[PDB]
């Protein structure tokens, strides 16, 4: 039950990612293969309890998106290949091949200068160079391409930042434009309520005083009769 | 001392590489890659008693063309890469200064979707496919100039002991002739 | 001898006369502008109270208004 | 020398200002501002022949309370602003600085919809009629007030007859016991 | 048939105002009103030789908004009221109404202290008082919004200039957006059709390489048989 | 030591009085007065444990503004005035001083119309109908500008909304820019070393 | 048939306020109100055996006059109003309401500086400060216009007993005036 | 001084080679070569009038774009090569040297199958042959090629619209930060005197 | 009727492929093409009265191989293609499709730095550049191929002369040795 | 000599006997693979023109539902 790990960052331990996979199950051993001078090689190989934890972690990770440190570099898992160095291909193993027997008769030599193995041997050699050009120059665009990442840690990080803000702010002023015009309504209304009991009260007044002035006269008319 | 040899012929063994490099010195070991279900994995690791011996063959396997085998495909010899599963790199041998410390600002979980982290989740996953397609691209191409130039075998085996033949047939006939007119002159 | 006393006790009574006269006339006044007074108090609270009705019932109109306002902006 | 006599009698007539403010010196023209259909506007003008006469005038009308007829209304009297519209603005007296050209940058035209110079002078506008219904509110107030002043009028007058009446018989019955006293105590001494 | 603007700006002239006013009608008289010194006393009198076309202005100008200088002062129109200054109210026609002669009787004169008349005018003194303060309260009051409101000269100028600049950039935003999302689609579409043209002639290759491998087979069969 | 709260809301309850002027101390008697026909009176009447918590309540609510429900209204504090009725004023203790005998000229009755003491009463009667047409006056004033509040109580909370909410999006604005103009500025000296 | 009776003085009694009001029924109880210091307040309370006694001693010192001290002030009656400080509002009818559920679900707070509530307390506090000071101001006049009657106590008495001693003078100087022109015209 | 016209494109007249190239200089006749069916073979020869402007179309159009038409593909163009079926080679015209005597042993014959001439024209052909083919894979490749850029047009010219409307943008966005900072400085410069 | 040669030796002249096809029927015109300066171009054209004529003449060369000169080139024919020099495409049916109007609207210009059709132009121009050295480097092969074939011009007819004195030295030994045993 | 002389003759004899069937059997493989190599380009080639012809109808398509959106 392993898993090979890779596109892990230099500073995670081996007890780091111990801890980061065990929510998927029980860590036997997790070890990040390291090469002769000490530093991490990028790429580790964790092994679990069981299968199933295993299975678990391969898919969990394969739809989601796993991480294990602040820089946002996902962890990238595929099943592991088995290779042994001990125990190579045994004779009891190889002679069984009918034509080998037949095979092996030229012994292992360089060739010879003009003889047409050494002439096709230059034309496998070439095709190698090739091969070894094409695996440098994508290893070299791909160094390119992920150190132009580091590099725009900071601008998009700010960029969701503003845009969060901005967002949350053009909400905010939908939401001002909504009020403002609700209320604006809430104030025409009023104001055309206040207006109307106004012109009521300015008649009623005037038809009160109409009234005493009336009244007055004909108390004024009375005292002077009585006069 | 190990090397690594690589492109092994179809039909490889143990002593078939025991014996072919043992021409350049003692050797303790080689053996040749297997999958596990018992395939050729087409490489090998060699290893040596010392570094001279590992260095002349290295030399002379890269400016050489080193057959082992009547299939003329010549083999490829690098020094091996020591990968170490075991040591890994514990609390005690990390540096542990400020540079962890801000690495070690979060912990491991997923990132939420919709956010900062999965979108650059998003952005180096882009990445690692563009690799996966691209080394699969090299494979390929790699694959079909193989293919090509294994085709290619018997035409030209033939053209050149046609070629070989004729200038042998040339030299033959000139010194015939030559030796006819020395025997008329002299006589 | 009566001579001074006579004249004195004829304008005194002429005056006296006089001075009543004068509160009769005051007293008229009086009770004339006490009875203008009163009957302009009480037009006075008659439009007081048809005020306050006008008003309350205008203040209730308001209120209808306002809980019918708020209806409305309770259900957009 | 000009006046503004304000709050005029509801029945008056040139003459009548001719005459009462010959008073305090020689009114040559005084004439009651009068609008297109003849009823009065409410305010006066009046020009003497001399300045000096026109203060005291105004500072007596300021003190004291210069009734003009029965009706108990004293006349607010203020000096006169020269509104002048003959010479009106010439062009050439302007002062024609640089705020001139700042103000001159473009013509006179209407404010497009939408534009900025709509949207504020939506607020000017909004400005200018609610300071025309602060005026209106305060001819309002001050008409209902004139007019409570005048209905209450006979109330005061008749008040103050009483008072005067009652105080005038006080002082009567005062002089008669005084000198019914004087006579007395001098006829026993 | 004259309308009565006001508002005005101090450094507006008369031409000015003759100038923009004809746009209407004719122009026979439009005078700035100056005070004593010549100052501009804000308002001005424009009388039309036309009355048909001086109520199309006072409606144009009422409905509508009319300005006069950089500056957005808008001019306000209100028809003309007459007030005969030279001529008044004579004594005829006073005295058409037979009470006006019951008024008069008594003369003018000043009041005196403690008669009725001296108590009332006080009160009559103290409401006039009254109504000037409340006049000059609006007076300063208005001044105050006014001066106040010329302060914002320039930063509702900013704003109405900056708001028009971020919807511009809101409705260009969005077009890239779909834009974007529109084109991210066509090359999405566009890769997998060419990633299934490619497996096609791979397949096809193969076939192919096939056939080449059992012709070298066979004829190398041949070759051994001759 | 027992205060009187006024103004009381429209629903309230001894326990929301009780549970409302716990926080000044311990309560012995929070009761809400009431009339016959069970509506609210608008009065409480409170009592603390001592002088102590009873003035600092009563400085705290006078300074201060507690409000007990959802309606913005404060009441208002004010120390109770105990009235005895019960003991009233028994003979014993009247000083019975030659002002109580000259107060003890005539026996209680009506004045005869037309005598000098129908007209004085008649006097203080008339100062009596003053008095309480004055304060019905001023209870009326009170009632609409009461009633004038109760009137702007939507308008006044939608504007303070308003008022308040736009001076936090400038807030916010303001925070943006900052915000933006700070990070362009980082960047620029730092690509510029 | 309760009376709230005030407007006395503060030399009554519970005894002078039961002996004066037994004209008018049975006396239950009589009791004037005094403060703390037991001072009295210038009020009582008055309450009878049988309402219809209560109402006509309420219509006759209505359309009469009460008067129970040698200073001429009137008593005052008026029916006394029913509050208690005991039985509040009890929840099981505050309950009943629909909108109290949902006005106590703010609790008792103290408003906070600049938020609506505590802007809209300062309205309130500003109304419930002019309301008091208006009491005030009544209370003052109430004062001045009582002390001002405390004052003509004597001259208005003085007054009252030379107008009457005048018109009876101006009645005798009548008669004597006919009787001696009757004397004179039988001579 | 006349001009050919290269990988013309699919829709065109005579008159648009009149009036295209008409900006160099005056054009005498322009003509755009057909077979017997009406399909232009892709290639026109323009007949200018002076040298010199036939070199500044020439070198105008080697360094520049000549774009004829809405479809982005420009036109080559290169000197008219002259061929002369009128004159030909008279028999006085030909040197007449030991060369051709030599060249003129035997009358043009054919090929007697197994004589050195056969197997040497056999050897001719070959190469003739195999010229052909090599000719044809050329125009192959660049056919190839040719309907993969036209098939690539459609994107490419998406991917331009849209770089240049974000340049766009960003350059105006930046365009309301400078107004409204700048606004905000001076507007505090003045506000602090 | 007509046939385009090529492969023509520099010495050949009007005459000279007149005769040779002559022997084909009746000829009415063959011409050799010359550039401006009148040298040989390798190619020609002959034009014969009658089109079978012309097919017999084509055929002949086709399967036979025919020789103009000492030296062993052969001749190939093909069928001419006629293209008028004089009269282009008209106006009159370039209108004819409904795509032409809705195609000629923008003017000829030359794009603008920072467009589109400049930038895509750009790889055109790459395009013909590719195809203009692809084609040098397929023509100088051919030169390569020329030069080299005639190189072998005497040693090849060197080796046939050897090889038929050795067979038929070889025949005459075969006869004397049948003869003396 | 004249021994020797034969032997080499008869010698060169059966060498060129031998290159001469040597080069026979590589002219028959020469014809085998070149016209199986150009039987393949020309399925190639067809496979190449159908293979165009979809991007053709896909392109027009596509257009066509640009002009409709």
């Amino acid at each position: 039950a392993a898993l090979s790990v890779r596109n892990l960052s230099p500073y995670v331990s081996n007890e780091l990612l111990e801890e980061a996979f065990s929510q998927f199950g029980p860590i036997e051993r997790a070890v990040v293969i390291v090469d002769d001078r000490g530093r991490s090689t990028g790429k580790g190989i964790v092994e679990f309890a069981s299968k199933p934890a295993a299975r678990k972690a391969f898919e969990r990770c394969s739809e989601g998106v796993f991480l294990l440190t602040t820089t946002p570099r996902p962890v990238i898992v595929e099943p592991l290949e088995q290779l042994d160095d001990e125990d190579g291909l045994p004779e009891k193993l190889a002679q069984k091949n009918p034509m080998y027997q037949k095979e092996r008769e030229t012994p292992p030599r360089f060739a010879q200068h003009g003889t047409f193995e050494y002439e096709y041997s230059q034309r496998w050699k070439s095709l190698d160079e090739m091969e070894k050009q094409q695996r440098e120059q994508v290893e070299k665009n791909m160094k390119d391409a992920k150190d132009k990442l580091e590099s725009e840690m900071e601008d998009a990080y700010h960029e969701h930042q503003a845009n969060l803000l901005r967002q949350d702010l053009m909400r905010r002023q939908e939401e001002l434009r909504r009020m403002e015009e609700l209320h604006s309504q809430e104030m025409q209304k009023r104001k055309e309520m206040q207006l109307r009991q106004e012109e009521e009260r300015r008649r009623r007044e005037e038809e009160m005083m109409i009234r005493q002035r009336e009244m007055e006269e004909q108390m004024r008319r009375q005292r002077e009769e009585s006069y | 001392a190990s090397l690594t040899v690589r492109n092994l012929p179809q039909y490889v063994s143990n002593e078939l590489l025991e014996e072919a490099f043992s021409v350049f010195g003692q050797v303790e070991r080689a053996v040749v890659i297997v999958d596990d279900r018992g395939r050729p994995s087409g490489k090998g690791i060699v290893e040596f008693s010392g570094k001279p011996a590992a260095r002349k063959a290295l030399d002379r396997c890269s400016e050489g063309s080193f057959l082992l085998t009547t299939f003329p495909r010549p083999v490829t010899v690098e020094p091996m890469d020591q990968l170490d599963d075991e040591e890994g790199l514990p609390e005690k041998l990390v540096i542990k200064n400020q540079q962890f410390h801000k690495e070690r600002e979060q912990p491991p979980r997923f990132a939420q979707p919709g956010s900062f982290e999965y979108e650059y989740a998003m952005r180096w996953k882009a990445l690692i496919e563009m690799e996966k397609q691209q080394q699969d691209q090299v494979d390929r191409n790699i694959k079909e100039a193989r293919e090509k130039l294994e085709m290619e075998m018997e035409a030209a085996r033939h053209e050149h002991q046609v070629m070989l033949m004729r200038q042998d047939l040339m030299r033959r006939q000139e010194e015939l002739r030559r030796m006819e007119e020395l025997h008329n002159q002299e006589v």
